[PDB]
């Protein structure tokens, strides 16, 4: 799965 | 709401405590209560709201993926309706969280957000939560277009009003690229967006302090990691 | 209860799915529903019940410890009642989970459990959940004595009816040793129990298959790890 | 903290 924005 | 009797400042204080205790459902409930006080949110408060709901929905998405995989294997020995029922249960709970977040954005966070940093943040969130709805949708075209529309409005503002290294702008472009690859069946658009975003940020790093450089390059690395997976 | 309309077998199936999805609150609700059908539980079903509640209460205990630490530091700048209130909120939820488990054991799992493997398992669980109540109690003497009494009854049965390598017997002795060290202010009793348990198990390993040897030595290592921390 | 029984 593609990486989305982290916190 | 059950938080209506608690002071705004106390809700924010308790959201921070809940984060430290890894109690993200509590954290989200406290931040929902804070939003419902009707005042705009500061930068720190917007981040608390996002952290809380991202963790809640993130657990739901991970569980939904496990259950959906089991269900798909069962449909290749007949075991009855239980896998479908339980996947549906988790799915419905996930949809409920997304609808709650979208409801807060619509009533009335977005309409009161005039500065680029807040407006882009909320429109990105709107894109993100429609994207999570799209992941489980099978309706689906309209949900995808709602995500696309929110991300596109956020992108237009961000490109006009923020430098290419701004962490909100970078995280928006990152998530819109994920939308293109994983939701919209547009891997070329995803790759193009990630590359252009990375390159324009690289060229602006020289303007940044050490701390801002660290913030921006951390997010750029996620763009690079996706480009390595996608190419 | 909300699970009253679901088949026992479906509840067990869904508890297993919930475990795979790391949805332990759901898992516990499904297993509570299964217990409330009124039939005795098999070995596998008892383990599902224990896994579900151990994970739920484990998250609560970890959160309570974070909050209690923050509270104790505040009582060494005045920040108002919020830390205490939120610690109390988590504490009350934790106590509610413990009371739920103790209620299932009392109505009517223990009284119907005649075989050593089931009776020891449930009495150990009773000791464990009173121990978790004791961790937050400040009442406290009676709670401690209830934990001690349950563990002691379980120990007496286990020593008469099970070999020293039996994993239930080992896990009971392990947890009773933790009770002595962490709850009852009896570190010498904890060390003595862990040592005797380890040594008697060591001497019985020769009777075991490869798989049982693996099961027993895994738990023995926890006794050894505690002895290293305690001495 | 002391180690208790695992699952
Ligand atoms: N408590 C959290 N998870 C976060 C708090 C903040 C923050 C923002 C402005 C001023 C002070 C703190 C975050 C910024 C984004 N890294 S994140
Ligand atoms: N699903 C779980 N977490 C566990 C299931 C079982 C089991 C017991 C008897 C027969 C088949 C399975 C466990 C035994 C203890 N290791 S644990
Ligand atoms: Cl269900
Ligand atoms: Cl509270």
């Amino acid at each position: 799965r593609s990486l989305s924005e982290r916190l | 709401g059950a938080m209506g009797s608690m002071e705004r400042a106390s809700l924010i204080q308790k959201a921070k405590l809940a984060e430290q205790a890894e109690r993200y459902e509590d954290m989200a409930a406290f931040m929902k209560g804070a939003v419902e006080k009707g005042e705009e949110l500061s930068c720190e408060e917007r981040n608390l709201l996002s952290v809380a709901y991202k963790n809640v929905v993130g657990g739901q998405r991970a569980a939904w993926r496990v259950l959906s995989s089991i269900e798909q294997k069962s449909n290749e020995e007949e075991k009855g309706p239980e896998v479908r029922e339980y996947r549906e249960k988790v799915e419905t709970e996930l949809q409920g969280v997304c609808d709650t977040v979208l409801g807060l954005l619509d009533s009335h966070l977005i309409k009161e957000a005039g500065d680029a940093e807040s407006r882009v943040f909320y429109l990105k969130m709107k894109g993100d939560y429609y994207r999570y709805l799209a992941e489980v949708a099978t309706d689906k075209k309209r949900i995808i277009d709602s995500a696309r529309s929110a991300y596109q409005e956020a992108m237009d503002i961000s490109k006009k009003e923020m430098p290419p290294t701004n962490p909100i702008r970078l995280g928006l472009a990152l998530n819109f690229s994920v939308f293109h690859y994983e939701i919209a069946n547009s891997p070329e658009e995803a790759i193009s967006l990630a590359k252009t975003t990375f390159d324009e940020a690289m060229a602006d790093l020289h303007t940044l302090s050490e701390d801002s450089y660290k913030d921006s390059t951390l997010i750029m690395q996620l763009l690079r990691d996706n480009l390595t997976l996608w190419t």
